[PDB]
């Protein structure tokens, strides 16, 4: 089965370098042409570069031509992009694809790697309930991070349907926050447990909160 | 370069029938169009290649067409799963060229929200802030409108929202107001409510606490 | 077990600056061509897609013209052009068939 990975995002300064890479998997790699597309927070679809079979030739657009660099190992089944000079306007979910086989166009992507490009440091987040006072509600408040992204599970992913994770919110303070929230019957208040599982990966920060009626 | 666009930017169009987007081209690009679905925190899966052809593993009722400048999308029998933004690109020339997307809502039956007031967790309180929240959960339309009052004193420039995109199965919207406050102000008053109105609500729904009780 | 043959429009020398037509046929078989690509060792040029047509791929707009036939025209002819050419037909059910053609873009 065909597989695109991709790693090496992450935030990092103004000017500075970063190198991600995309490991393909279930398809003859060196027989692909491959690609990188980027796409701003909240934006459309941005093409960035362009890599031959073998690796020579490459083509780029202007906005990035000079700067960022595709290159790949076959041996490795991976393919790489090197941006140096990074700006602003860089930051972007960067995807890797494969070209068809039957036309010239973009057939299988990856999952994307956030790119993000800030003087700002990374900031852990503070993670507080969200108590239940029919159908009832509860959740957890994710204040204070960055950069992007956090996930939230709760009950290390067991409990998933009536869960809602919002958007995440760019504060005054030029810091995130977000809240999730799961609906549950009233009845299973008093018995099972609700545990929520926050992750931001960016300050190794893993921590899981309790929420449950509050103590009066 | 060549420009690719995709004008509505927006569709609304009820579950079970016919959508039509459309992407024109600043010059022409044959038939070396194509169109991608994107779906919330997902990849862009390739949808129809070569104009008018179909990506296996992609439903019949998915379907391209046009040359030259003009194409088009339709999707027949819309359902609450094809909820996504839909791109197409020009690979005719160099430099290869998104459009700009048209987001296709679902335009369902009207749903009320289901209001929740949450105040803060003492554990917070322990840092000077405090954060009230205010959930609305499955609604429909997406046009809603929350407000805060203290004391029953209307709150203003303090508080921040953030809707869900539409759901993939049952296309509602849900909503959270956070109403962020210094300890002092939290504890200079004593009842907070949120109060909502909605397209599916009869009257406005107002929820309740009051700081220190229960 | 797989019986077809390519021939081809021979290897060609052709002076800077001409069009020129390469064409390939395959002969001595009944399998279904799904797919004929034309390629360059590292590059592909163009796909003439079985109930689609041809398109011709972006890096070689303006430089290659689909046809006659399963064949190609090369525009206007530089001396980066020399190199070796290759039709690949894709069929169904004997497999791939490949010819090949080298050109030489000299300047007299």
């Amino acid at each position: 089965e065909v597989q695109l990975v991709e790693s090496g995002g992450g935030l990092v300064q103004p000017g500075g370098s970063l190198r991600l890479s995309c490991a393909a998997s279930g398809f003859t790699f060196s027989d692909y042409y491959m690609y990188w597309v980027r796409q701003a927070p909240g934006k459309g679809l941005e093409w960035v570069a362009y890599i031959t079979k073998g690796g020579g030739s490459t083509y780029y657009p202007d906005s990035v031509k000079g700067r960022f660099t595709i290159s790949r190992d076959n041996a490795k089944n991976t393919l790489y992009l090197q941006m140096n000079s990074l700006r602003a306007e860089d930051t972007a979910v960067y995807y890797c694809a494969r070209q068809t086989n039957y036309d010239f166009t973009m057939d299988y992507w990856g999952q994307g790697t956030l790119v993000t490009v800030s003087s700002a440091s990374t900031k852990g987040p503070s993670v507080f309930p969200l108590a239940p006072s029919g159908t009832a509600a509860l959740g957890c408040l994710v204040k204070d991070y960055f950069p992007e992204p956090v996930t939230v599970s709760w009950n290390s992913g067991a409990l998933t349907s009536g869960v809602h994770t919002f958007p995440a919110v760019l504060q005054s303070s030029g810091l995130y926050s977000l809240s999730s929230v799961v609906t549950v019957p009233s009845s299973s208040l008093g018995t099972q447990t609700y545990i929520c599982n926050v992750n931001h990966k960016p300050s190794n920060t893993k921590v899981d909160k309790k929420v449950e009626p509050k103590s009066c | 370069e060549i420009v690719m666009t995709q004008s509505p930017a927006t569709l609304s169009v009820s579950p079970g029938e016919r959508a039509t987007l459309s992407c024109k081209a600043s010059q022409d690009v044959g038939t070396s169009v194509a169109w991608y679905q994107q779906k919330p925190g997902q990849a862009p899966r390739l949808l129809i290649y070569w104009a008018s052809a179909r990506h296996t593993g992609i439903p019949a009722r998915f379907s391209g067409s046009g040359s030259g400048t003009e194409f088009t999308l339709t999707i027949s029998s819309l359902q609450s799963e094809d909820f996504a933004v839909y791109y197409c690109q020009q690979y005719s020339s160099y430099p290869l060229t998104f459009g700009g997307g048209t987001k296709v809502e679902i335009k369902r039956t009207v749903a009320a929200p289901s209001v929740f007031i949450f105040p803060p967790s003492d554990e917070q309180l322990k840092s000077g802030t405090a954060s009230v929240v205010c959930l609305l959960n499955n609604f429909y339309p997406r046009e809603a409108k929350v407000q805060w009052k203290v004391d029953n004193a209307l709150q203003s420039g303090n508080s921040q929202e953030s809707v869900t995109e539409q759901d993939s199965k049952d296309s509602t919207y849900s909503l959270s107001s956070t109403l962020t406050l210094s300890k002092a102000d939290y504890e200079k008053h004593k009842v907070y409510a949120c109060e909502v109105t909605h397209q599916g609500l009869s009257s406005p729904v107002t929820k309740s606490f009051n700081r220190g009780e229960c | 077990m797989m019986t077809g043959t390519i021939e081809t429009t021979g290897n060609i020398s052709a002076e800077k600056g001409g069009s020129i037509i390469l064409q390939c046929h395959l002969s001595s078989t009944t399998a279904q061509v799904t797919q004929v690509n034309w390629e360059q060792q590292d590059q592909l040029l163009a796909i003439c897609n079985a109930d689609l047509g041809w398109h011709i791929s972006p890096s070689f707009k303006d430089r290659v013209a689909p046809g006659p036939g399963l064949g190609l025209t090369l525009q206007s002819l530089t001396v980066n052009d020399t190199g070796e050419y290759f039709c690949i037909y894709h069929t169904y059910p004997d497999g791939t068939y490949t010819g090949r053609i080298f050109l030489e873009v000299l300047e007299l």
